């Protein structure tokens, strides 16, 4: 999966999340065409009767989360991130990091992030204190011995009061911000 | 040079590779939008970080038109063809087959949506033609380019699901992957890119090429038609929307499981007043595992395709029903069975679906 946002001067802002689901997807390719076939299916659930069974003709459940943020009815932040299940924790705490904490968007873009969404499924990233481990460990979860990278998140914030644009592109990629100053 | 933080004045663009950055910026310096740009990063992207989208897939493209205020989400998330059954993934035994297994199986093929889900942006936004913003990504599949750190791990990491078909010969050339920094060419990529600016999205959803993605993924075991194909349309999709410390958030509803739970996980963690804990303290980390597993208990219990399904929606945003969920949550001690809530205790109605744990 990738997450990309482009805002431009009319005041147009997309957050776009688009994926194969697998990296590779089935890694099956159309021959002669060089398409690679996403594996998407196997978002659904494996044994059917609850709300993400397979039906013919159904869209397997998502974890996708490309987003806007408004403030004064004026769009100011765009976020979104990779990652399957992930990715709602990615945005969560991208957001939390630099509203709820104030820290600049690259700062809460690079912030050590966790995951976990069972007792029997934990991820967490290089950063996340040792001792804090042991605690959070030591109450009972179920933290590996090693970090994991957590998402990528690309976000754009908009300032209409000095007209400018900021855009982030996450380290765990290799991605760029590029800024438009026409003339 | 590039870099992962930039500034501008009349607009910007983020990607994960640089080459589909540069696609994007060159459209908006040369006087198209931000949904033109867009449409010519996914092109890019499709070629220069293939592992990660492209035609074959499906995604959420949410947009804020600048001009009438409204956003709006183009959902070409893939459908399950008219052949998938509920126990498709099962095995005789009535047990799921193993995930790794599942995943390079053809009933694993949902029917992509991305480029119909590029076709109608353009049409509802674009001021750009699709055959100017797909040509840069044809260049780039014909010519090639060198390949980066994160494609060359990928190559390696997935070198035995791409041995075993028509992908072999273009990132194992001669039975070896390609590394960092080696040119990779899609020749064949590139023809149905010029298919597709010659003759329009039926060079993908019918034809030849309809009837040879319905073959392979048939040849795979999987039930795909060209009728499947033919089927295919994207859905417009209103984003649900919530308040947070002072912002309104515009976010994706079902089927993506991703907004509910972003602004549910929001709303619990919200009670809490986290900045009152370092940023790198236990007592945040705790407060974060604990509602990720309330919130994910409810994802699993009680999200799916809104066509098919009764997301309790209300329910499970309900100021009510987010006051119980936090109310279950210390510092001091761990839910070591976290469950989903009643979300139905809080709106009206039931779900048309049962509770089934998966494996």
């Amino acid at each position: 999966t990738t997450h990309f946002t482009v805002a431009d001067r009319w005041g147009n802002v997309v957050s776009y999340t688009t994926t194969i689901e697998q990296l590779f997807g089935t890694g099956i390719m159309v021959p002669d065409y060089g398409v690679i076939l996403n594996n998407e299916l196997t978002d659904f659930d494996a044994i059917p009767g609850g709300a993400n069974e397979v039906q013919p003709n159904k869209r397997p459940l998502s974890s996708m989360t490309p987003t806007i943020l408004f403030k004064d009815d004026k769009p100011v932040l765009t976020v979104g991130s990779p990652g399957g299940a992930t990715i709602i924790s990615s945005v969560l705490q991208t957001i939390l990091y630099h509203i709820e904490y104030g820290m600049e968007l690259k700062a809460a873009v690079e912030e050590p992030r966790i995951y976990t969404n069972s007792m029997s499924s934990y991820r967490y990233e290089d950063g996340v204190p040792k001792d804090v481990l042991s605690k959070l460990n030591g109450m009972g979860h179920k933290f590996g011995t090693s970090p994991v990278d957590i998402g990528n998140v690309q976000s754009i914030s908009i300032d209409h009061e000095n007209g400018t644009f900021k855009g982030v592109a996450d380290s765990s990629r290799n991605g760029a911000a590029i800024g438009i100053n026409l003339k | 040079e590039y870099k992962q933080v930039d500034v501008g004045k009349d607009g910007m663009v983020a990607t994960a590779h640089p080459l589909a950055s540069e696609i994007g910026a060159d459209v908006l310096k040369k006087g198209g939008n931000a949904i033109d740009a867009a449409v010519a990063i996914q092109f890019a992207l499709n070629v220069t970080e293939p592992m990660m989208s492209g035609i074959g897939g499906g995604g959420f493209m949410m947009v804020y038109d600048g001009k009438t205020k409204d956003t709006t989400i183009i959902d070409s998330r893939e459908r399950a063809p008219a052949g998938a059954t509920p126990d498709m993934f099962l095995d005789e035994n009535g047990k799921a087959i193993p995930f790794s297994e599942r995943v390079t199986k053809g009933t694993a093929v949902g029917v992509p949506g991305t480029l119909k889900g590029l076709e109608e942006a353009l049409d509802k936004w674009g001021t750009r033609s699709m055959k100017q913003l797909i040509t840069p990504s044809i260049k780039l599949a014909e010519k090639g380019f060198p390949i980066d750190s994160v494609l060359a791990e990928a190559i390696s990491d997935y070198q035995e699901k791409l041995s075993r078909t028509a992908a072999k010969d273009v990132f194992l050339p001669n039975g070896e992957p390609l590394k960092e920094g080696d040119t990779l060419i899609q020749k064949d990529l590139a023809k149905t890119f010029k298919l597709i600016r010659s003759k329009g999205t039926d060079a993908f959803y019918k034809g030849k090429f309809a009837k040879t993605l319905s073959d392979t993924v048939q040849d795979f075991g999987g039930s795909m038609t060209e009728k499947d194909l033919e089927n295919y349309d994207i859905t417009i999709d209103e984003p649900i929307w919530g308040d947070y410390q002072g912002y309104q958030i515009a976010t994706t509803p079902p089927p993506s499981s991703g907004g509910i739970f972003l602004l549910q996980m929001l709303k619990i963690l919200d009670h809490f007043n986290l900045s009152q804990y370092d940023v790198r303290s236990w007592e945040k980390y705790q407060l974060l595992a604990e509602t990720m597993h309330l919130s994910y208990a409810d994802r699993a219990s009680y999200a799916g395709d809104p066509e098919f399904v009764n997301v309790p929606l209300k329910g499970l945003l309900h100021p009510d029903y987010i006051k119980e969920r936090q109310q279950l949550i210390n510092l001091d001690q761990v839910n070591k069975k976290p469950k989903a809530g009643d979300p139905w205790k809080y709106q009206e109605g039931s779900a048309n679906y049962k509770q089934v744990e998966q494996p």
